[PDB]
RNA sequence: UAGUUGGGCACUCUAGCGAGACUGCCGGUGACAAACCGGAGGAAGGUGGGGAUGACGUCAAAUCAUCAUGCCCCUUAUGACCUGGGCUACACACGUGCUACAAUGGGAAGUACAACGAGUCGCUAGACCGCGAGGUCAUGCAAAUCUCUUAAAGCUUCUCUCAGUUCGGAUUGCAGGCUGCAACUCGCCUGCAUGAAGCCGGAAUCGCUAGUAAUCGCGGAUCAGCACGCCGCGGUGAAUACGUUC
């Protein structure tokens, strides 16, 4: 049921709490970063074709 | 380790009675890194002891060490269908690491409120050859004397 | 003038720093700096598999490196040399 | 003694009310600064006149049977109207939300591992 | 005349001027035992003049921050090490053997992902 | 609980019905799923049909009902031991 | 095991990012436009041999590099064609584009062209083995220092899906230094999803 | 009163560019080898500490609910909208945790020291109101400037005196505070009252070799609200390794 919740996510929400984020690329609904828009797939996915600006592997 | 043996660290000297063994008894006592208690009960009982004996209580732990650090230890073999025990010397870093744990370890037990009340209670004891600890070292050299059939092992 | 620069890389970050230096100078204008700002750090851990596997993560972060540039008794020549000097797009740049 | 017990003779007095059924540490606390009794003195040293003035300041408050009818009769009520709470305390469940699956010992009493 | 030195334990950051004095060390506008209240700790932090045998010739002038008193303590004594020797460069020999030249790079590691510390590891159960 | 300020809860929905009935000698059921709304001291004497999730319960509200939701008495899960 | 990422672990060391932007408040604005700005292009040029884009923002700009290894199919006859791609995009993105095409030289040592040219031909129901092995000779021949192939899934509609890749040269994904290219194609056959992939290695940096 | 203001960046610090360790130097051993042992210098010594980095493959291991997709199936339905309920149900069994069983403690008072981080309708100073959770007027800050944030262990005094207790804080009653359209099922927090088991845990079993374990707090992601979880941070800070039979 990923489109119809995909739209209905999109849509003003009846009650302000029931507005809730999703991936803008995927539609996931769990994990989504509030910086990026994505889902901790697509920012893996995405943070390692370099297309999202400034991140990359951390370590120290 | 199977490499060999390691690195052993150091201990500074206690500030006040300029003994290692006195930090290293410190350390024993010492729970969650709180050395800042373990230190109050280290010298709040020697303390104790100098009040209850007129004597250094420096002295005193160090007549307790001589009355409870082992000599002879049982190491456990397993031999085909039988373990059994073998004599086996205690080299002297270890003789204190037991005497250490001993001492603390039956002050813990003793029956006085506060601890350094019972490591002083405990300390004197040892110092006079009597008590648990001394009895731990009793029964260890029992169990060697005991066992003394597998000293060629 | 105060002049806050940010980029996530501290390369192009020094080449605008040494050009926005260089052409105040030039112009007659007194510079302090490039200063060095504490560069910001955000970690972001991300389980690494899609389904289950939580122990196994991956760790990504950001890093914000910023400079200040004062220019003192500034010219006239300042305001508008300060603003045909286009920086690239990695580079952000506030004046005042 | 105070309320109908005997409250502790050799505890000072902050902590031998504590003793009596609806004082709490705070409520002890109140009741002294009010008639007047320092916090320290063991109980067995309190005069008559202490004593009076203690029953007096605690004879205002609800205390003992007096507070257990009350709390009694607030949980027979939820039983009477067959509130979802009042069903949790007749069947010995948490009723204030808590998870059944596991825990609710408190309530439940001992395991019965049949 | 003073002499200058820095001194870094864990994350403390002490910086340290020596006058010659009377043996006094403040710490933070504070005396060392007020602000260091711990005598073993206060032991560690006069090591550097007992090596060199300049106990009482000088007095300690400490701005520390960061760490705690035990880090801040190590760092006063890595610092009055680095001071004393701008005093006198041939307390170099002494201070080095003694091992008070030496910054200790112990720092706290860092928590691993998927281990609850460092090396600390979950509970684990076969079954 | 609910801020003394916001005041008590009850949906407009349910509150007009039972306002409608006020001056009644013979009342009839209300039929709801406002399980949230409070018993206000107005809704007594009524018998207010509360959706369980699958059914309307009918609940008769006596005074001492009066500050609980309207939930509170049709339970949801049922359970008659194991 | 698996293995990272052979350019997302060298982003920061030696590679660069693509979306070369800065933002604080419209960074999740900008991302997903540059998103909408890649997948677009992806289908409008799908037969262009479109490889690296990349984006700059400047204010309301929004500066556009296309990496093509055919610029001349990309620009069209007298820049009809990216002409109509910066009014298809200025609606897409709501505000102003500039195209930048940049020529793909040697595009054979491209990971994405590659993979993408070895996708196309198993879709042709080209054998497998043939498909890697002449990718691999353009790509030694245009001098790369080693290239490396798998194609994954069903192959040639086998029953049991299997992997099989070749390599030739050096590919030292370990090396940090190395200037590895990667690329992840798909080929959708008449069984389902072959995965192909390519690694290049070019002189090191 | 204040690093306050003047003045100076010296020190710290911030950050770019660099310097430094390379068995390079010295003694011994070694097959004129690799290398090993020790030494000097040095902040650091032999991979300095930690991290990222995971070969060909293995388990038809996990994922068709991230996404994608062959084939199959549904199509006035297995699609789609809504309100309510459920996913939080509880005779029971197990995993992982948290808090305890006290005096190396509990309680009260006084006093000190971090780091990583986060912040615009957000972080919120100060003042006032409230026992408190918080509320009110209002202030600075898109921030190494303002704020969250005076960290807790700690130290110094007073108290309690071994007691199921001034230990423990479950459970319940009542009264509140917040967020939200709404907290009955299902929230978190507060006050008052209530004050359960628990006296250190059978067979068995787990982690850890130092700045580690142990213990103490602090920040963050998700997030209106809501973690004892997760990620990260610093404080305090041990014991032991003879050895390789099992
Ligand atoms: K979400
Ligand atoms: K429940
Ligand atoms: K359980
Ligand atoms: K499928
Ligand atoms: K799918
Ligand atoms: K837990
Ligand atoms: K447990
Ligand atoms: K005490
Ligand atoms: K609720
Ligand atoms: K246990
Ligand atoms: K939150
Ligand atoms: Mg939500
Ligand atoms: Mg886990
Ligand atoms: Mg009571
Ligand atoms: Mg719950
Ligand atoms: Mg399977
Ligand atoms: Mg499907
Ligand atoms: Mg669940
Ligand atoms: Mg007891
Ligand atoms: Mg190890
Ligand atoms: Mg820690
Ligand atoms: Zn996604």
């Amino acid at each position: 049921a990923k489109k119809s919740m995909i739209a209905k996510n999109k849509r003003p929400a009846k009650h302000s709490t029931q507005a809730y984020t999703r991936c803008e690329r995927c539609g996931r609904p769990h994990s989504v970063y509030r910086k990026f828009h994505l889902c901790r797939i697509c920012f893996r996915e995405l943070a390692y074709k370099g297309q999202i600006p400034g991140v990359k592997k951390a370590s120290w | 380790p199977r490499k060999g043996p390691v690195a052993k660290r150091d201990v500074l000297p206690d500030p006040i009675y300029n003994s290692k063994l006195v930090t290293r008894l410190i350390n024993r006592v010492m729970v969650d890194g709180k050395r800042g208690i373990a230190a109050n009960i280290i010298y709040n009982s020697f303390d104790i002891i100098k009040e209850s004996t007129g004597n250094d209580p420096l002295e005193v732990f160090e007549q307790a060490m001589k009355n409870v650090m082992p000599v002879l230890e049982v190491k456990a073999r397993r031999v085909g269908g039988s373990n059994y025990q073998v004599p086996v010397e205690v080299r002297p870093e270890r003789r204190t690491t037991l005497g250490l744990r001993w001492v603390v370890n039956y002050a813990r037990l003793r029956g006085e409120h506060t601890m350094e009340e019972r490591l002083a209670k405990e300390i004197m004891d040892a110092a006079n050859n009597t008590g648990a600890s001394v009895k731990k070292r009793e029964d260890t050299h029992k169990m060697a004397d005991a066992n003394r059939a597998f000293a060629h092992y | 003038i105060r002049i806050r620069l940010k980029a996530y890389e501290h390369r192009i970050l020094d080449q605008s720093a040494d050009k926005i230096v260089e052409t105040a100078k030039r112009t007659g204008a007194d510079v302090s700096g490039p200063i060095p700002l504490p560069t910001e750090r955000s970690l972001y851990t991300v389980i690494r598999a899609t389904h289950k596997y939580k122990d196994s993560r991956e760790q990504f972060e950001m890093r914000t490196h910023k400079r200040l540039i004062d220019i003192v008794n500034p010219t006239p020549k300042t305001v508008d040399a300060l603003m045909k000097l286009d920086l690239p797009s990695g580079v952000n740049i506030e004046i005042k | 003694r105070i309320a109908g017990v005997d409250i502790p003779r050799d505890k000072r007095v902050v902590v031998s009310l504590t003793y009596i059924y609806g004082i709490g540490n705070t409520t002890a606390k109140k009741v002294l600064a009010n008639v007047g009794v320092s916090e320290d003195v063991r109980v067995r040293d309190l005069t008559n006149e202490q004593t009076d003035a203690i029953r007096a300041e605690i004879d205002k408050l609800k205390v003992e049977g007096d507070l257990r009818r009350e709390v009694n009769l607030n949980i027979k009520r939820l039983m009477e109207i067959g509130s979802y709470r009042g069903i949790r305390h007749r069947r010995g469940l948490p009723t204030r939300g808590q998870n059944t699956k596991n825990n609710a010992r408190t309530r439940k009493g001992p395991t019965k591992t049949v | 005349v003073q002499y200058s030195g820095t001194g870094r334990r864990k994350n403390a950051v002490a910086r340290v001027r020596l006058v010659p004095g009377t043996g006094k060390i403040t710490v933070n506008k504070k005396d060392v035992e007020e602000y260091i209240p711990h005598a073993d700790l206060r032991e560690v932090i006069n090591q550097p003049f007992g090596v060199t045998e300049t106990k009482g010739a000088y007095d300690v002038i400490v701005n520390v921050n960061g760490g705690g008193y035990a880090g801040q303590s190590g760092a006063i004594r890595h610092g009055i090490a680095r001071a004393l020797l701008q005093v006198d460069p041939d307390f170099r020999s002494a201070l080095k053997r003694a091992g008070l030249l030496t910054r200790d790079a112990r720092m706290v590691e860092r928590k691993k992902p998927g281990l609850k510390k460092a090396r600390k590891a979950s509970q684990f159960s076969k079954r | 609980g609910r801020s003394l300020k916001k005041g008590p809860f009850v949906d407009d929905h349910l509150m007009k019905k039972v306002e409608a009935q006020q001056g009644a000698e013979k009342k009839k059921v209300i039929k709801t799923w406002s399980r949230r709304s409070t018993i206000f001291p107005s809704f007594v004497g009524f018998t207010i049909a509360v959706y369980d999730g699958r059914k309307h319960v009918p609940v008769y509200i006596q005074e001492d009902m009066v500050g609980h939701k309207l939930g509170e008495f049709a339970p949801t899960r049922t359970y008659r031991g194991h | 095991g698996q293995k990272v990422h052979p350019i997302g672990m060298r982003v920061g060391i030696i590679r660069d990012w693509d979306a070369k932007w800065y933002a604080e408040k419209e960074y999740a604005e900008f991302l997903h436009e540059d998103l909408r700005i890649r997948k677009f292009i992806a289908t409008k040029l799908a037969d262009a041999a479109v490889s690296t884009i990349e984006i700059e923002r400047a204010a309301n700009r929004v500066n556009i590099s296309i990496h093509t290894a055919k610029p001349g199919m990309v620009i069209g006859k007298g820049g009809s064609e990216v002409e109509n791609l910066r009014k298809e995009l200025n609606k897409l993105t709501g505000k102003r584009v500039h195209i930048n095409i940049v020529e793909i030289k040697k595009p054979d040592l491209d990971a994405k062209l590659v993979g993408e040219g070895i996708a196309r031909q198993l879709e042709n129901r080209v054998a497998f083995r043939r498909a890697q092995k002449q990718a691999i000779q353009r790509a030694m021949r245009a001098g790369a220092k080693g290239i490396k192939t798998q194609v994954s899934g069903r192959l040639n509609g086998a029953d049991i899906a299997r992997s099989e890749g070749y390599s030739e040269g050096t590919v030292p994904l370990h090396t940090l230094r190395a200037d590895i290219d990667y690329a992840w194609e798909e080929a959708d056959t008449t069984y389902g999803k072959l995965g192909v992939k390519v690694w290049i290695y070019r002189g090191e940096i």
